[PDB]
Order: structure tokens, then C-alpha cells, then sequence
């Protein structure tokens, strides 16, 4: 249903890669998943990541409840084997006959960064890239990936919650609120390669659209730094699987210190987020100044969508022409 | 510390030095979206055809500022002395 | 859809009144509660049972979540706080800055009586009135609230059952039936303010309508009083929140004497009441002699179902006109 098509040529990530190997025995998948409310499948062949649609050509058997067979994804009913492409090569009944040329299913851009698996339902703008952690290759940083977490609500409501400043002071007490610093600023913000950027006083977010977030805390860079990743994978329109890679300079200390840390915010989150009705934001919402990170995210989104009914070139444009607000050089 | 102002229905009135350009519009009867009555949500940005304005939002993009093709009634005013609005 | 409209314009019961005391240990509330699809959050500020809509006019959290903070309810999410009115007097984020004045939420009509809390949601036709209770006030009665009891069926129906006199030699053989009593009365019924009236020899049903049944019991067993108070809220399209309050004079036992004994009653009613399909009874159900209760009942839903269509004093024509079948004077 077509207000979310735009979301399709966008990148996504729907499984860790301990997901992809943990869910078969041969550890090559295949895993099924879910995204933008299409199912397709996930399976190693090869060395490649490859994503089809989790429905074979022959009578609509799930391919998740296959096997990998060399470098071939077989369906678990009567067999037929399929490639990286997506078309079949083996058809077990009649070995000698012709292959139909209709027995294909549907393949999808997959390709794994940072330790997940991203897919790309529509490449035909040919202006996406997978979003940007920053933390990858730095070598002085200890990089832990949380399983997938999952919420009843939205990729943009989830978003949101993330890049939120008024609500430490209500949802977070205990663990993110600082009193002195208790009321939140208006920042200047960027849009710079497909991504937002803005900064706090230090908190530099650097947000490539439209669901992924990478925020840097650094410590005023006296102490040393902290980075925080987290993507929203759209499974339907209500619903989430949510993605936390962090990265810390500080190794010393234990990963479940951070990990409990993280996992406790988000359940002070997740009840509250839920909540919110209608799952989409409607245009009855009442903001106040503190909101203007929200409000820009909204306008962005906007664009993406009509740019998208316009046609390629006019979604490049949206996506990448840079909107400075700040001082900072590019 | 005055300012005219006309549409494409014609309609044309002044924004006492005391008003909003919003409030001015709905005195006058404009129906005009507002929600965040300082410069964020965007709701109430409507299109300009002439006139010389001066923003105080925090929703339109620089470029959109210079342009004089867009304005946030709620906050921001015209230093010219007429204004029209494509409406 | 809007075929419940005209519902709108009654006092419903949502709760009683423990229920919100209990729901959140301030005993202020908030507590969630719905009513004919509407998702509404009750709380006690200052010294008013207030009823808003459960969606917070920022961001969409339900209210129910908050917490009751001074007169006013407060937001999960980033402390926005209501008044009595539904209008928000606090912004967290931005104090030195003014509330818009969107920045409301709907606000019902909401008030206690009999221990439970009634909210009506339309209040433009302004001619209806909290249910009959005959046993409030009256100092020789010990009243007892029972807990809210559910049903997967409508109030509707619900009704119909509790008024029903040809059911209890087969749902009820060896709790209500009376061998010697076996075939039902066709009775007079009387409409007066708004209220159904009909009595059986004794047995007194005042029914306010829509779905309040007030029966007075002068015993064959006693020369001595028992009332029956039950209220049938339509929570959704397919269920019911049911209410009973009884009161009695010979006051003497335990509570849970009489407490078991209504329970085991709705215990034998409630498995089929629930098969009854379709939800809402459709045009051919055939009708006999004694159902003349049921008969009269659809008759007049129906009339004031058209009455609120025609407007506002039609309405108030068809509830209060009084119309008279027995020998009885008020
Ligand atoms: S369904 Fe895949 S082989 Fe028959
Ligand atoms: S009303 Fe929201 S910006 Fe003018
Ligand atoms: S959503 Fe209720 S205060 Fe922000
Ligand atoms: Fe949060
Ligand atoms: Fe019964």
C-alpha cells in the first residue's frame, strides 16, 4: 500500500549476521524476513549475500524452509534449486527437460556492512547508499553488536524517540536526565550527502535518512569517546526491528555494563512509544519550539515522498543537495 | 510600522503594528492553519507573490527565506509596505 | 459505524469508582478505559472525576500512562499537563514560551454516582440523564458493588437477556425456574421519563434507557426488599463491560452469599448470550407472543435511533414523550 513506496529504494537492514548463521544448522541460512511487508529470504551462497523473495516459482513453497546446496538455494518441497539470480537451474523431476523460463523468483540488492545484512527492495533510482556508522574501521574502538530489538511502532515514530531531548526529564530520570542541563536548545541543522547533521553542548548526530542514526558523545575529548548506531528496520506499517551497534574507546570495562545500560533505556522507552496512536503521525500533532528537530525530519520525509512520485532524478536531488543552516565547512 | 495587503481573490487589508501577520489574517476572515504559533511546525506557511519580508521561523531553509516565495504569518513580517499572498 | 451514533448521547458507565483508585498507587488514576470505540483516560483533579480523550495533543502518548500531577494530568511522554478543560497549562520544554492553542485535548462530560463513573460523550442534545438507581439514598439498604463483570456481546443483548422471562427453564432450571411458574406473562410497559416500566407477580423493572435495568424484588420469601442494579456498557462492536449493584434490607448475611449466587446466574447466561450471531440482531429473527419486552425494546432504539437523525428535539421527544399501557399514574 502505496504511501510508503519511497521506502523501497532505501537500504534496510533486516538480520544481524549471527541471526543469518544461527537460524539454520549449516550456518548459511536460509532465514526468512520481513520488510516493508514483503517476505523474502536470506542465504549465504557462495560469498554472497543473497535476498529472495521467500516464495518459489513452482507451486509457492517457502524457500525459507529450505536448504543451501552449494551455491544454490533449494525449495524444501520437490527441489528446485535457484542462484544468485534468482533463476532456476535444477529441476529434479525432469533433470533432461528444458527449464521453464518463467521458474524465477525475484532477487534483491543484499549486501552486509558493519555485521548486518542490508536489502534494497528497488535500485532502479541508483542514488541510495547503506547508511554510514562512523566508527567502523576505527581501530581505536571496541564495537559491540546488541541483538535486534523489536517495538509495535514505527520506523519514523522510533526515530524520533532517538533524537529526542525533551523527554529525558519524564521517560528517563534515573538514567538520562541532567538536572542542570535540564531544558533542551535549538540547534542548527544540516542536510549534507542524505544526511541530517546537528550537534549538542558534545553530542554530533549524523542521521542518513531516513531511519539510521549515528551519534557521537564525546566527553568534551578530555575523557574519550562513545558512539551510538541505531537503525529501524520498517517490518510492516506497525511494527519494528531495531538495530543497536555501539562502539567505545574505553574497552576495559565490561560489554554488559553498556549493554544493560542501553537495554534498560529502551524499555523506559519502548511502553510509552507504543503507545502513541494513530502508529503514524497525523496532521493534527501540536508542536512547540523544542520540536524543531522533529518538524525538519517530517518536512524531509515530505519531500522524499513527492520527489519520489516526480521520478529519479528528482529524488536524487532531494535526497543529496546539501541545505546548510550551520556555520560548520563542507 | 504598517502594511498593506492583497490576494488572487483581491481581498486587501492592513496588519495593525500590534498584530501578527496571522492575526491580521484571521481578523480578516483568511482561514490560515496554525498550530505552533512561533516559528516551528510549518503548518501555517503560505506562498508569496511580491513584497520584501523578513523571517523569524525556524522552519524554512535559508534559500527558502531568500527567495520571497514563502512565509510564516505566525512570526515573521513584511518591511516593504505591501505584501501579496497567492491565496 | 455511525449507526451507534445516536449511543453517544447517553450517560454510560466506564468504571467503578475502586477500579480508578486502583488502577495507578496514587489512587488519582489515571485509568484507560473505552467506550463505543472511543479510547478515553479518567483521573481525579482536584475534586472532578475528568474524562479526556486518551491521545496527547503533542505527540499522540496515551495520557493513561501519566501521572496525576496537582489538578492536572500529566503525559508519559515530555510532562505536558492538562486542567479540568483539557486545555495544557505547562510545556516543560519551553516555560518562557506561549501554549498553543491547539494545544488541547477533548474533554467529557464525566460524574459519579452509585460508586461508578459515567462519561457522556455527546452532550449537544442535552436531555439525558445518569440511570435510575432506586436503592441510592434509601438508609434501610446495604448496597454492595460488584466487580465489573465482561461478556463478548453487545449491550444490546445484554439487555434483552437480564429482562428476558423465557429463558429460565432451560439457562437457569436449578436457580430461577418456578415449575408451577413456567410459562411467561405478556405484561403492560409503559414508557416514562425515558424509562421503561413493567411489573410481574413481585418483579418492578425500571429501565432507563438504553441499557440500565433497575428490578425491585418485594420477596415471596420475606415482606422484605431486594434490588437489582445492572448497567451494560458498549466498550466496541462485539463486547460489553457489565455492572451490577444490589442492595438489600435483610441485610444480616454475607455479602458473598448473594455475591456467588449472581455470579452463578451470568455464569449459566454467558456462554450463550456469547453464541448468539450476528453480534447485533438482524432483521430476521422471528419474534413470538412473549417476547413482547424484546419487541418493544428494538421498537423503541429504533424510533429514537431515527429520532437523533432528525435532531436534536425529535430526540428529546422520543426519549422523554411519555406513553402509557397500564393503569398506573407517575
Ligand atoms: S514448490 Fe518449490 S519445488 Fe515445488
Ligand atoms: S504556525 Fe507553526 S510555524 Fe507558523
Ligand atoms: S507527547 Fe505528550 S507531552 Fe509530548
Ligand atoms: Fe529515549
Ligand atoms: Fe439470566
Amino acid at each position: 500500500n502505496d504511501e510508503r513506496e519511497y521506502l523501497r529504494h532505501f537500504w534496510h537492514p533486516v538480520c544481524t549476521v549471527t541471526e543469518l548463521e544461527k537460524a539454520h544448522p549449516s550456518s548459511l541460512g536460509p532465514l526468512a524476513v520481513k520488510l516493508l511487508n514483503e517476505q523474502l529470504v536470506v542465504a549465504k551462497l557462495g560469498d554472497e549475500y543473497v535476498a529472495m523473495r521467500d516464495r518459489c516459482a513452482h507451486r509457492s513453497a517457502k524457500l525459507s524452509l529450505g536448504t543451501v546446496s552449494g551455491n544454490r538455494l533449494q525449495c524444501p518441497y520437490h527441489g528446485w534449486q535457484y542462484d544468485t539470480h534468482g533463476a532456476c537451474q535444477l529441476v529434479p523431476a525432469c533433470p533432461n527437460s528444458p527449464i521453464p523460463n518463467k521458474a524465477k523468483v525475484d532477487r534483491f540488492d543484499c549486501e552486509e556492512r558493519y555485521g548486518l545484512i542490508w536489502i534494497r527492495l528497488d535500485s532502479s533510482f541508483d542514488c541510495t547508499e547503506i547508511p554510514y556508522f562512523s566508527a567502523a574501521n576505527d581501530p581505536r574502538l571496541r564495537i559491540v553488536i546488541q541483538e535486534p530489538y523489536w517495538w509495535d511502532a514505527t520506523a519514523e515514530r522510533r526515530w524520533e524517540n532517538f533524537t529526542d531531548f525533551s523527554h529525558f526529564a519524564f521517560i528517563h530520570p534515573g538514567t538520562l536526565f541532567d538536572p542542570n542541563n535540564a531544558e533542551p536548545p535549538i540547534v542548527p541543522m544540516d542536510r549534507f550527502n542524505g544526511q541530517f547533521r546537528f550537534v549538542y553542548d558534545s553530542f554530533s548526530y549524523t542521521c542518513s535518512m531516513p531511519f539510521a542514526i549515528n551519534l557521537e558523545v564525546s566527553k568534551y575529548s578530555s575523557s574519550s569517546l562513545h558512539v551510538l548506531f541505531n537503525v529501524s528496520c520498517p517490518v510492516d506499517s506497525h511494527t519494528t526491528k531495531n538495530f543497536l551497534i555501539f562502539a567505545r574507546e574505553q574497552s576495559d570495562d565490561s560489554d554488559y555494563l553498556h549493554i544493560a545500560f542501553n537495554d534498560l533505556v529502551f524499555a523506559e522507552d519502548k511502553p510509552v512509544i507504543e503507545s502513541q496512536w494513530p502508529k503514524d503521525a497525523p496532521a493534527d500533532e501540536v508542536s512547540v519550539v523544542a520540536d524543531k528537530v522533529s518538524i525538519q525530519y517530517r518536512k524531509w520525509l515530505r519531500e522524499l515522498k513527492e520527489a519520489h512520485k516526480e521520478g529519479s532524478q528528482a529524488f536524487r536531488s532531494a535526497l543529496l543537495d546539501p541545505v546548510i543552516e550551520s556555520d560548520r565547512s563542507y | 510600522e504598517y502594511e498593506v495587503e492583497l490576494k488572487k481573490t483581491g481581498q486587501i487589508f492592513t496588519v495593525s503594528p500590534g498584530s501578527t501577520l496571522l492575526q491580521a489574517c484571521l481578523d480578516n476572515d483568511v482561514r490560515i492553519e496554525a498550530s505552533c504559533e512561533q516559528g516551528v511546525c510549518g503548518t501555517c506557511i503560505t506562498p508569496v507573490v511580491s513584497g520584501d519580508l523578513e523571517h523569524h521561523d525556524t522552519y524554512l531553509s535559508k534559500k527558502e527565506r531568500e527567495s520571497g516565495k514563502w512565509i510564516m504569518p505566525c512570526v515573521s513580517r513584511c518591511k516593504s509596505k505591501k505584501i501579496v499572498l497567492d491565496l
